[PDB]
């Protein structure tokens, strides 16, 4: 998950680096032109919602640690309390005993 | 422990239940700054 | 119950009355049980606090309203009703490490944050925390990269105000930044660190021509500008190039705003070369004075104007060459770059506050709100202040529906008629305002409100506007039964503050610096292309002192002069311990800048270093020292050469002695890069980079349990040394170094930390002491023997960093005083007066017996609380 | 001195004063002044205070440092109290009859101490005090038993003809699960008395409840009511709220 | 998550402002034009999406 | 022990909010009406007809006794709910 | 008794989409403050609209319904559109609903 | 809405999740009491009914 | 009306559209929410 | 106890050029305990 956030993120300089290329004209000759206008913000766009995505599974990841934490303070109370249980039969067969 | 002993001595009623007693005279502390206890002392002339 | 029954029956003389009317009378409850018990200062508390309420939500009447618009009390209900936040609130001044959390901090960047995103898993191994600080010092470097393109200073006089700036980034295409420096907390010509805003970045699309890029401020709103061009091709075989101006602004949740378009070109700009633009506000007919104006090595041959209303709508203006004439030291040259100032109202007003106030009972005040003129006629707009409080004789004093006056109706009472050069014109609120405030709140000082909405007075004629508009008076009249008149002078009349040049440069080594009256201020740095080679090493090397330590070139033309100064003297320094000291260019006359103050030393010499700049244009410097005896002479400093470092030692007829340096030894002159600074324009980030990204890390590694990477990154930060004393690696805690003027307009135990880093240094002391004691008890817990002997070595190390116990003193100089002696107003009084006495250097100090007032300070209840955790630690293990 | 007064004040108490002085933008420019500064020297204290700090002894102003929980500290419930006292007492003018300083003669007078502090009272017995202290200073006499003699037989309200010894024998007589009435050594001719004191009602209550109201005419009647009701207006106890109040019930 | 949706939303603004600079033609000359006029209506969905 | 002087100082500035309890009438000018009497045509023909008057200003009132017609209207009991929730909180402080 | 300040008949799309954002349990001053900049950026593009043109709805303009056009301060322009109920115009004062 | 139901929403959703010292603030921006018996009402059309 | 406002013109009536509040938060809002919702900004002018 | 007290300067007069060494340069981490003293010195004779 840090590993595809990252990717999410290290992407809008290149998709960046794109639009700066389209804005050079590509036809040439005696009709002269081509530039795309819109390119810089369909760039600066797509780098905000892809940091946008990034962001949520960056969220997502701190999401499944936490779970997984809560997951482990379950089982140190059932731990203990099956520890506990030892202790109570052990008590229980000396009284018997 | 012994901090509120002195301080007891001092500013409370020890040692109980008379004090002042060695030949009209008495040694009072004084502490300071947390690292010294200087003393004062009293005396008094013969009425009675 | 037969007392509280037979206390009204004889004390209130009101038996009917309740018996919770003898708790809301006499603060003491009643019906409480007999097991119910308090101490006595709590029962004085609880009555107190029943006090407060019962007369702040207007249970009691005959209340003093001024005394209750107090931060005790408009704070009230938030801190100071408890006792829990009182003390709370009280601590977080003296204790900030109890408070402060490297994890939350106001003003924290986006980068911290998105590093804190990354190492909130809890897998937290070296490969993880390496690509998370890797990519944080990626975002370092662009936010360090910025160089400043242009800015707005907001008001006129630049000693105030604000000043907008615009920062490129090294990238292709660039990403243009926006910053704030906040002339309020530029002392001296020394920006506070807390003066600046941070980089953030303007998300719109923005493809200027020719570098032209202007922030402008209007009506307290960011607005980005900038001319685009267009490369076009005729329907003919030539080929042409449309010009078009956009303008952004910010929205309220941080956006920017999509771009309008102006079209521009008009056969003039196409053939211009090397031009560029200017906006600015206007204070009169608000709008943005947009101009496009060709360069020469004289300023603007050709030039063509445009407004921008607030329905930004265009508007061709058809001549700022009159306009600009007036503007022309913040236009550019062929070799300048001068960020703008808003345009000057043409004419400014003034008022005289007082000629007879008539009747004192009422203070009949006045508040010029807003004053402008239009195109023919001066416009005001009033409010109206009395006092309407208690006393009005006679008495009953029952009732009041809103022999004696008129209690009843207030219409018409109060009117302004200002005169004019020969003509008045009487106005009046029963031709104005339908709103009434009335007389009840009858309970004392309540003081009363008559706003005049939008007075146009009609019309100056005849006048000479505006060479002789000193028009006689303005009078506004409370006509009612005992009230009264006061009139006002305005002393109205055009001004015009002349060439007070704001600029931009940068030195041909990289760095720049914003040169205002007398003063320079680094804006970026040169870090960045010297921690590349730092950087390869690793993160140890990054962290590394000597990075700290780092040079930077000197802004512009100008010398260091490092000062020793004698100790105190009562003759040659008067009675002030303080001094300033002074520099100027010297055509003796022509004023002298301060560019350093502070409070001079007793038994001790003090060294004052400086960066002198060269503005002016043997080019001379002079510099003086201003006492409570008095000033000091000039001190000559000549250069014969070009070369940048010489500056004459000692220099030359002038014997080079203030009278109080009392040393053969000025010079100072060498080593034009001076280290890296904590207080500029950067500071955040290298405070940031240097010591709030290795507490991040080792507080998030406290947290999961990863103790001995945890202490390595606490070993960034301290490490212990041969000698007693600890090592200090982040150079502000070595050299403690104040970077916040102002910590105490905010709740926040992070500003108190910035004025004061020793804070920091006790912040880190507790982090260290909590991975200790963690480390100390994840040996205990393993219980076997030699990793009992480890839980020991553990705590014997952390009782080694606390020391000594204090032992809490009880036999004291404390008296047991009266409450009413211990709440003196003189009590308090006396005490500010002596702080502000030795604060100031007003003189020395008496000798130093009551630096706190009346009650003492206590030790941190965090600290003591580790020292008894320790020793409860270690009676375990001893048994 | 100069601004050190104008700290603890208001910018409306700063304009409330000096009105013919002091103009409406002078008095905000030195509130603001006042307040810049007592900001500056509590930050300078502060600094000063903070060099004291046991984890920075090895880098060196250790006047005296007190307990947490001690009377003497800045940040005790004295000083809390002291900082209340102080913003609390000028509320009210001193002519007010609802003046801190004037209904509470005890807080003036109020020695901070640590056994204020620490010891723990009664807060009905305190309360007990402080009717007791006021009821005594009006009707002038200066003892105690006295004073509850005198209001052994009173009939000032509805709570008022009580005896504090005949509830004492009341509460210790009925403790012992003990009933007067049905003894073998007793009055048989006064068994009324005794069962009025065993469903317990004072002497006193006695002789009110004792009394033939009903069928009693003339000036007797405007006697029996001088008798029955001393302080009170009649008209003014005629309402439901006086009759809930007056004989503490709740007026359901 | 918050800040994800707030900039899932401060997005369509600059969405919006390119296909208004792709109306204006680009090819210039004799054969002219070039325009998006479908640009508009593509910045609309993507703002809803 | 503080915090309950706390909750005693919150309870007791509700009970300031809310002021005196309004003591519900039982003894009124409400007879005991036939259940035909009290639901005759003519008893809301009048009622609307004199409210009708009086929001036009048709005259002044006769001075002003039934506002509400035959049923009086009552106290909201949220409000009553909230003034015997606050009198026993302070009943379980006071013990 | 049973007025409710979360949910309320005729709430608009930025109420609606700020007690959105703060519906989550960790209500800090920079969640409600951003949460409220961004309402109140929203407030401003509604309250920026100049009207158009109209259509009104019948021939008596005492009655019917008027139908109105409004465009936004931005580049391009967001129209919008309102409707003014004439039947509860009396004395050319309409009520606000 | 904005001076009356945004300070009531903010106030109520405050008041849920028992974060009250802010409540009270936006609860204040309302209604906050005066030295005189009355209530101040700081939000217009309830100061004018 | 070449200050800012709108107003719909018929029989014997002006009702006013829109509304110039918008132009003049801008300055108050800059202080914060404190500012906002203080009741000096309700009662902000409006041209006629 | 004698290494842990003479690195943190609690005992004066110590060599500094003898604790800027690799066996005390890397003292915290590897060389303070028996244990992360052993588990490091066996991974050079024993990888796997």
């Amino acid at each position: 998950y840090l590993s595809s956030a990252i990717l999410s993120t290290s992407i809008g300089v290149l998709d960046m680096a794109a639009a700066a290329a389209d804005m050079a004209p590509n036809i040439f000759g005696v009709a002269v032109g081509g530039s795309r206008w819109g390119g810089i913000p369909k760039a600066i766009g797509a780098g905000m919602s892809l940091a946008a995505s990034a962001t949520k599974i960056t969220a997502d990841n701190i999401s499944q640690s936490e779970a997984w934490r809560r997951r482990r303070q379950e089982w140190e109370i059932q731990k203990n309390n099956a520890e506990s249980e030892i202790r109570q039969i052990d008590a229980q067969l000396e009284a018997l005993a | 422990d012994i901090q509120a002993l002195i301080a007891a001595e001092i500013t409370g009623r020890l040692p109980t239940p008379d004090v002042y007693n060695d030949d009209n005279k008495l040694v009072i502390p004084a502490i300071n700054t947390g690292g010294k206890i200087t003393f004062s002392e009293l005396a008094k002339t013969q009425s009675d | 119950e037969a007392l509280s029954g037979e206390y009204r029956s004889l004390v209130m003389n009101n038996p009917v009355a309740d018996r919770d009317d003898i708790w809301r009378n006499l603060l003491v409850d009643g019906k409480v049980s007999a097991e119910i018990t308090t101490t006595l200062l709590a029962d004085a508390i609880a009555g107190i606090q029943l006090y407060i309420n019962r007369t702040i939500a207007g249970d009691e009447p005959g209340a003093d309203s001024d005394a209750l618009e107090r931060q005790f009390f408009k704070d009230w209900d938030a801190c100071n009703k408890r006792y829990s936040t009182w003390a709370g609130v009280s601590q977080l001044v003296y204790y900030p490490e109890n408070f402060v959390d490297p994890t939350l901090r106001t003003g924290q960047t986006g980068m911290m944050n998105t590093m804190l995103e990354q190492l909130s898993q809890s897998e937290l191994n070296k490969d993880t925390l390496e690509n998370g600080f890797r990519q944080y010092l990626t975002a370092f470097e662009q936010v360090a990269d910025l160089k400043v393109v242009s800015g707005y200073h907001d008001t006129v006089n630049i000693n105030q105000g604000n000043t907008w700036f615009i920062g490129t980034s090294q990238t292709e295409p660039k990403k243009y930044y926006w910053r704030k420096a906040d002339h309020s907390k530029c002392q001296n010509g020394r920006f506070a660190a807390n003066a600046w805003s941070d980089w953030k970045e303007i998300t719109c699309a923005v493809n200027p021509y020719g570098d032209m890029v202007r922030p402008v401020i209007f009506h307290s709103r960011l607005y980005l500008l900038w001319i685009e061009k267009q490369v076009q091709k005729d329907n003919t075989g030539k080929d042409t190039a449309s010009f078009t101006l956009k303008l952004t602004h910010v929205k309220y949740d941080g956006s920017w705003a999509s771009p309008f378009s102006y079209d521009i070109t008009e056969k003039n700009i196409s053939g211009w070369k090397k031009t560029g633009l200017y906006c600015a506000a206007s204070q009169e007919d608000n709008s943005l004075l947009i101009a496009w104006y060709q360069i020469e090595k004289e300023t603007q041959p050709n030039s063509f104007g445009l407004h921008i209303q607030p329905d930004m709508s265009c508007k061709k203006e058809p001549n700022i060459a009159g306009i600009l004439a007036t503007v022309t030291h913040q236009l550019d040259t062929e070799t300048t770059v001068r960020v703008n100032t808003l345009l000057n109202r043409i004419s400014s007003f003034e008022f005289t506050l007082e000629k007879q106030e008539g009747n004192k009972e009422i203070d009949l005040v006045i508040s010029h709100g807003d004053y402008t003129v239009k195109t023919e006629n001066s416009i005001s707009a009033l409010i109206l202040n009395p006092t309407a409080y208690i006393n009005i004789t006679p008495y009953k004093l029952f009732s009041d529906i809103p022999i004696a006056q008129v209690k009843t109706i207030s219409s018409d009472d109060i009117s302004m008629e200002i005169e004019l050069n020969s003509t008045k014109f009487e106005t009046i609120t029963g031709s104005d305002v339908g709103l009434r405030p009335p007389l009840y709140p009858t309970v004392s000082r309540e003081t009363l409100a008559f706003p005049f909405g939008k007075l146009s007075i009609t019309i100056p004629a005849g006048a000479d506007i505006n060479n002789l508009d000193c028009t006689i008076k303005v009078r506004f009249k409370n006509t009612d039964v005992l009230a009264a008149t006061t009139t006002y002078k305005l002393v109205i009349k055009k001004t015009d503050p002349v060439q007070k040049v704001i600029s931009l440069y940068t030195t041909p080594d990289g760095a720049q610096y914003m040169e205002w009256d007398g003063y320079r201020t680094r804006l970026n740095t040169l870090f960045t292309r010297q921690l590349i080679e730092r950087a390869n090493n690793g993160i140890d090397a990054i962290l590394s002192p000597e990075t700290q330590y780092l040079p930077e070139p000197k802004p512009g033309q100008g010398t260091y002069v490092t000062l020793i100064l004698k100790p105190y003297d009562k003759n040659t320094h008067g009675t002030n311990r303080a001094f300033t000291i002074y520099y100027s260019n010297d055509a003796t006359g022509s004023g002298k800048f301060p560019v350093y103050s502070g409070s001079l030393s007793v038994t001790d010499n003090t060294e004052v270093k400086l960066f002198i700049p060269l503005i002016k244009p043997q080019d001379t410097l002079y510099l003086n020292a201003t006492y409570q005896k008095e000033a000091t002479k000039q001190i000559l400093l000549f250069r014969t050469d070009n070369n940048p470092e010489g500056w004459t030692l000692d220099k030359s007829v002038n014997n080079g002695t203030f009278a109080g340096l009392a040393e053969n030894g000025v010079t100072g002159l060498l080593q034009s890069g001076e280290p890296m600074d904590f207080s500029g324009a950067n500071a955040l980030y290298f405070w940031e980079l240097f010591y709030y990204t290795p507490m991040m890390v080792a507080t998030r590694l406290l947290q999961e349990q990863n103790f001995t990477e945890a202490n390595r990154w606490l070993s960034y930060i301290w490490q212990p040394a041969a000698s007693g004393a600890g090592d200090w690696r982040v150079r502000p805690l070595k050299e403690d170094t104040s970077w916040n003027a102002d910590p105490l307009d905010s709740v926040d135990p992070d500003a108190v930390a910035q004025n004061d880093p020793m804070h920091y240094k006790v912040s880190t002391l507790m982090k260290l002491l909590d991975l200790l004691i963690a480390r100390g008890d994840k040996a205990y817990r393993m219980q076997e023997r030699d990793t009992l002997n480890e839980a020991k070595m553990w705590y014997m190390q952390a009782l080694g960093l606390l020391g000594d116990k204090p032992v809490s003193i009880f036999s004291n100089g404390w008296e047991n005083p009266s409450l009413s002696n211990a709440a003196d107003k003189t009590q308090a009084k006396q005490f500010h007066d002596e702080i502000s006495r030795i604060r100031s250097g007003g003189l020395l100090p008496d000798v130093a017996n009551t630096l706190t007032g009346l009650f003492r300070p206590q030790q941190n209840e965090k600290l003591l609380g580790y020292w008894q955790m320790l020793e409860m630690r270690l009676f375990n293990l001893r048994n | 001195v100069t601004l050190a007064d104008f700290m603890p004040m208001s910018l409306a108490e700063i304009r409330s004063q000096n009105t013919g002085r002091l103009s409406r933008e002078e008095a905000q420019l030195l509130h603001r002044a006042a307040q810049k500064e007592k900001q500056n020297n509590i930050l300078y204290t502060a600094r000063m205070l903070t060099r004291a700090n046991p984890l920075l002894k090895k880098e060196m102003r250790a006047e005296k440092f007190v307990a947490p929980g001690a009377v003497s500290s800045m940040f005790s419930p004295a000083g809390y109290l002291t900082e209340l006292y102080r913003e609390a007492r000028g509320l009210h003018p001193k002519d007010s009859d609802r003046n801190l300083d004037k209904r509470r003669q005890d807080l003036a007078k109020l020695v901070l101490s640590q056994d204020n502090l620490d010891n723990e009272i009664s807060a009905l017995s305190l309360a007990n005090e402080q009717l007791e202290t006021a009821l005594m200073a009006q009707t002038g006499k200066t003892d105690k038993n006295k004073y509850y003699e005198t209001l052994a037989t009173s009939r000032r309200s509805g709570v008022t003809p009580y005896n504090a010894p005949f509830e004492g024998i009341h509460n210790a007589l009925a403790q012992r699960n003990f009933v007067l009435p049905d003894n073998i050594l007793s009055n048989p001719a006064k068994f009324a008395i005794l069962a009025a004191y065993d469903a317990g009602i004072s002497p006193k209550l006695y002789n009110i409840l004792t009394e033939d109201t009903e069928s009693l005419t003339g000036s007797d009647l405007e006697n029996s009511l001088k008798r029955n009701f001393p302080k009170v207006k009649i008209k003014d106890l005629m309402t439901l709220d006086a009759l809930a109040n007056y004989y503490e019930l709740p007026a359901d």
